[PDB]
């Protein structure tokens, strides 16, 4: 209503499992443009997580199937 | 002296029929500068009074040179200040084009005198406008039952009601502050309060899971509003405003300059940077556009275009019901029949013939008056029966002749 | 004075009945030359008056060498019009075949002649059919009652009601204009205007009004004209009588094909008119569907196609009709005597039918226009218990 | 030169863009005087050069005695004629009122002057205005194509497109009307047309075929004002009939307060009523989730205007798309001292800093027929005149 | 000679075309008077040949009186004999109204050596015409299979087959009595038939859970078909119609009544006569304006402007086939290059010019007969191609 | 015309889904580039460039 306004967050997904050291992502569909700006849709790519203290980096590693849905595997190197 | 669809109908079944119309999903009302008279206001015919009769040498000269006023039209009391005040400005904007200075002077007085008058009559209580506790006064009794008549009758699950108005008093606001009602009109703050179009959509809530609250409309400006330079508006109280910008304007004499923002002018789409008004007419144009709809209108003249355009064309909705109020009805009819007419007495008559059983039309002179429209409303019936045995006792009740 | 099912029924249950069928899926009128009195037009008696008052040679050439009318039935102004044009057009063309040229040209000039009276006779309003806001006047008072009325007893997921016409005249037009609700008539656009066949299933729709109905009108209408393309035009009424209704009315030149109407017995003499049969398609499909009610008023019966198609159409039981007609006693003497026109016949056989489907009305002049449309009722907005208001009045009866 | 925030783009990346910009919910259209120029049209400069050398009799009159122009301009070919002609309306109408003749008969030939200079560019055919099927020649071919793809592109269930305009001739409606298709402009009937702001919500369906809408913010030559105070709407015929053909082919006379273009007559209360909603309907538009908008033949000569579409990007489903033919003639004056208000507005969406505006210029790159090509793709006659023949 | 939009094709290819259009929505058939000279039929050309042979006094002053035939056409055998028949007509009604007693009998002895003469070539029997069984002969074995493959072919949920035929002999109705499939034509009754235009929307089914039914559209009339005292249409039987008016217009030489039959579109001026005609050609019309219609056309000679003009109307739509039997393509495709040649040559070849690949015309002589019409069309796989019950039904009849 | 669709991504390995022998070369359009692959063996193949 007011001037002050919170959420800027541009994402393509969000976790869904994770199974020891092995993350599920699931990707959006509703997003007309992921644009902000960076693209991430190949594997060997650079993603990063926000845990409110630290940012978690990952490197994607496959995509596959199962309007149909899509699916991200990552592994974790560290953080910032 | 009621009619619906151009028959007669009687005083219960139009009871009746108000009753019905409370129940509905939306409820609003638009109030004229006939709704204030019992405070202490006047209409407009009372300031071209008292203005012909405290600055005759201007009245002169705008009879006489500029020929804008008619020698006859003056003594009966049938000029419009909306037109005198668009003409007055359009003359202004020539001699200011083609440089011309004792005219251009000559017509600032007469534009700040005319001002002065209307500022005047929105006073309603002379010297004691800079006072607390205005609403605790027995002149302002039926705008409190008015407000808690509108509030009671809602249903947990429905809407809010809303209040329309074109006058700039505060006669509204005292009688909300007396009872501890929370009015939204669409400010924030308190040592610096601004407009902000976006919080009309707000509404209160219980953290443990301050239920009465309504809404408030001011079409034409407000005389507390202000504008600053850096082209926003600002609200202050009325004790500053007393003391700061509108003592000098009556006590002392031709010293309005824009100080606060009012629609006194017949066309008012000639400021291309007011987004006030244009804020206003889209709520009130949204409105009317929702099924299950019910309107009242008091104390309005009939005589703006723009309102006039906008409830003509949203009668071809069949969930749309209005009541409109006007003492001289018998009078409009029987001039009208005869050919001639004004402007305001023909959108009167042509309503009231249509074969719409969605208009209604209320006449009688005194009975058509602002005490008697808050008489009219009805009281909430708190706990129902089935009435399928008090009905029986009602039967049973006098037989024993 | 009123029968139903070939049995005398009273005024109170009349107007019950009418209130209940009101309330069915579909609605429709159907309007004569009748309806239209009350504004301004003539009748076909009218006609034969004024063209025997105007013409006084062209009647003792018609009446004494080819012998098409008889002087006896001149004399009582009980002739024909509809059924003289096509007699004269046959001649005309029989005369044109073997090139004989006076017998040609004096049919050129009955057919001219007559065509100019039936012109006259859907005007209205003489000179002043070119001005705007006709509809503000008193004579159109109860057009906009009717239209209001109709198209306020309508619950949402019905369908809009439908009115039929054989009049020339710019009556509903005008009246629904000053009323703000717009009809649907075939055709679009404004800078050139055209026929569609396919433009009768449009309907309206909010974004986010339901105040709409739809006009057949059978046989033409006043502001129309072909270009000889195999295509229709219309135009206003100011652009018409600039172009060609004042040379037609003035001037007196001779007849052509300006504008397309069907005044006489055989429609189908006219080939290439390809509106008549779309009109009378969707006429002919609107009658076969289940609950369907339809009220006639100033018709007198004199057309084959119409109660041709009317007959077949109460074989299907969900289907009710209303009939106005006020000389109903005297058409009912005349057949027990040994029988009346073809138009007094038809009127009496449908009264005589035993199905609790037909109504007919009669009784002077309390059948006609303007009492058609008192008879119609108003919606009811809140319903109401009815049972304990009404026993209010119970103890009235047992205390007084 | 295609630009995106102070960097550069190729065709194909554009012409991906414009693809994935038409999938949006909400589509609209902005046009000017430019886009008409190829079916006869004229721009603003030209009619002031016309004006110039035709009535140079009363040119000093127009900034000696009244001060209605500036020698400048005047010099340079930078006047608005729209303000122009509100002026000395007014100015006729104090005149009047005052009961001053000498000055009355002064302003009724400047009137008459500027509307027959205003009136002939406009027709766009000559003396074939108050024919039928003008839309079916070749000068109006690639109007028929923005509307044919825009209006196929959409999905079902999507809205229907917008298209705003500030010209004030019949180039759109011919078009339309021969393709076979309705447009909702705010009139209704046909023996008397008026004026009723709510038809704007309205749309068609079927029982068991398209159309749009037209917005007009400056008149049109087919709208006028009767005694009654309504506001009415003939075709092109009657109009011709009635007024526009006395006022090229007559010496001097003048009406008053009869015509609706260009923005004339603001002083009157029932005719501001009419220029007021296009704008309010422009501006809540404007203001709308997941909106694109196409600008084409826009000279950014308005104030107002600007200060409109400047406020409606600071949110973020806003996109507009730009086409400025004279763009680095622009930012070679920038670098120097001088310059134009339109020149600097333009110049500085140029160096904004977002991925949102995308400015196009070049020569002949930039027109309205380079414009249509952009947009993706969607024997009569034989049988006609076969039917014809027999 | 197969052509589809200018270019050749081969039998096969044309086979697979005809199979894929007889699995549409709609399917209809349009015959001529050329289908019905293998049962014993003539054509439009033998028919004026032995008029002029048999009455060559009246020729004269056909021409050079009245002028209601030239010199070119009598000498070419190109008169449309169906189109003089409504003139004649004509003449003597006007003659009869305005009382010349002289030019009645003239008028009177022409119609009766017309009628004459058009009726005995319709006989297809000569005096076994009264009789009964008449299907049974060799004369009608492929109206029978043609009859068998339109209805054959049909899925459930999907409409009926219709025919339409210029000719008025009863050979359908011969061929159609013999299968057990019953027919529509618009009439109903034993003792009165009347004509009723509304049963053209009505159908069979089974109380049960049959689909043994089609419509039968007749342009021109019938021989069974004739106006009584009344204003009413009737049918009657072939013996009853032999027994009452037939024998006498064969067998006589001075019989002429007035307007009392209905073939071939004589008393179109009558209104009671002319409504029977139009709603004929008006569900024509209606028929081939669907979305997904094939049509075929075998038999038909081209000479008829108003069935042209409908049919070449109907193809702008992209969902109309067409396919045309001629078996004269070559003689008219010179004498069209070098000069040009009669207006039914000029329309066949201007439609075959066309480069659409909706229109398919077919010639090359006896190739594209009727009997070589019905082979194309498809044959259902579970139809009994045996003989099972005639031995049977002779087994019965040989006890006792 | 086509010969089937891609369901999945495993490193720098392609998964081809069908509705032709190894070594043949197929491409894949993606816009503004094309991409040539390899057949190695649903089939599998590996990527090379891009024209
Ligand atoms: N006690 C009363 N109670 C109710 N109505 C009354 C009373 N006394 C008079 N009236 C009626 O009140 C009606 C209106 O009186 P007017 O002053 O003419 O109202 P307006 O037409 O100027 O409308 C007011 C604003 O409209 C404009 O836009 C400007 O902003 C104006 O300020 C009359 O019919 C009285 O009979
Ligand atoms: N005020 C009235 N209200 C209602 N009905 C009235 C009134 N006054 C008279 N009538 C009755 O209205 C009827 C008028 O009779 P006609 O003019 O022959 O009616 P039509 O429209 O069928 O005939 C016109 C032809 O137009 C087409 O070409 C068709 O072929 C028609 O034959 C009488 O019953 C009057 O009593
Ligand atoms: N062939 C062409 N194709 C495309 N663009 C062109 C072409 N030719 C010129 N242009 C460009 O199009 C521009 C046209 O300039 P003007 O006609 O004065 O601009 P407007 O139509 O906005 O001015 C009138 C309105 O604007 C004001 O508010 C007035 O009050 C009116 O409301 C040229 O400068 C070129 O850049
Ligand atoms: N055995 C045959 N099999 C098939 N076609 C044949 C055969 N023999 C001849 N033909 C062809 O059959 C055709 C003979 O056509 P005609 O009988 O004269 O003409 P119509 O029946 O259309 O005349 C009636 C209509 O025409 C009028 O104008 C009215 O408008 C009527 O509606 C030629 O193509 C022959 O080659």
């Amino acid at each position: 209503m007011s001037l002050f306004k919170l959420t800027e967050i541009s994402a393509i997904g969000y976790v869904v499992g994770l199974e020891g050291e092995r993350i599920r992502i699931n990707l959006h569909e509703g997003l007309q443009g992921r644009l902000a700006v960076s693209s991430v849709t190949q594997p060997g790519d650079l993603i990063g997580f926000d845990a409110g203290n630290i940012l978690v980096v990952a490197r994607v590693t496959d995509m596959a199937f199962v309007i149909p849905l899509r699916q991200i595997i990552a592994y974790a190197i560290g953080f910032v | 002296s009621i009619y619906q669809g151009g028959n007669k109908l009687n005083e219960d079944d139009f009871r009746s029929h108000v009753y019905s119309l409370c129940q509905l999903d939306n409820v609003g009302v638009l109030l004229g500068a006939g709704a204030s008279v019992g405070c202490g206001g006047k209409t407009m015919k009372d300031v071209w009074k008292s203005f012909k009769q405290n600055y005759p040498e201007l009245l002169g000269a705008l009879i006489d040179k500029y020929l804008l006023v008619s020698q006859i039209d003056s003594d009966n009391n049938l000029v419009n200040v909306e037109l005198l005040i668009d003409e007055a400005t359009k003359f202004l904007s020539v001699a200011k084009t083609r440089r011309c200075e004792d005219e251009e002077e000559e017509f600032r007085k007469i534009l700040s005198s005319l001002y002065k008058e209307v500022t005047k009559a929105a006073l309603l209580t002379g010297e004691q406008f800079r006072e607390k506790n205005q609403g605790k006064k027995d002149a302002f009794k039926y705008h409190k039952e008015l407000i808690s008549k509108l509030i009671s009758n809602r249903q947990p699950g429905q809407s809010a009601p809303a209040i329309f108005t074109t006058n700039y008093d505060l006669a509204l606001e005292w009688a909300a502050e007396d009872l501890g009602i929370q009015l939204f009109n669409g400010f924030s703050g308190l040592h610096t309060r601004q407009f902000y179009p976006q919080n009309f959509d707000l509404a209160f809530r219980n953290v443990n899971a301050g239920h009465y609250h309504a809404y408030l409309y001011k079409l034409h400006g407000s005389l507390t509003w202000y504008q600053n330079d850096s082209l926003t508006v600002n609200e202050v109280s009325a004790s500053q405003a007393y003391d700061e910008y509108i003592n000098d304007i009556i006590n002392k004499d031709d010293f309005y300059r824009g100080q606060h923002l009012i629609y006194p002018g017949a066309n008012k789409y000639s400021h291309t940077i007011g987004f006030v008004y244009g804020e206003m007419f889209r709520r009130f144009g949204e409105f009317i556009s929702k099924p299950q709809t019910a309107l009242f209108i008091n104390g309005f003249g009939f005589g703006d275009y723009h309102i006039n355009r906008i409830i003509l064309g949203a009668l071809l909705n069949p969930s749309f019901h209005v009541v409109i109020y006007y003492p001289e009805l018998k009078e409009a009819i029987t001039k009208v029949s005869k050919g001639g007419g004004s402007e305001a007495e023909k959108a009167i008559v042509t309503l009231k013939n249509m074969a719409f059983n969605q208009v209604t039309v209320v006449g009688g002179g005194s009975k058509a008056y602002f005490n008697s429209f808050v008489e009219h409303l009805p009281y909430p019936v708190l706990f129902p029966r089935d009435n399928i045995v008090d009905e029986l006792v009602e039967a049973i009740a006098n037989l024993s002749k």
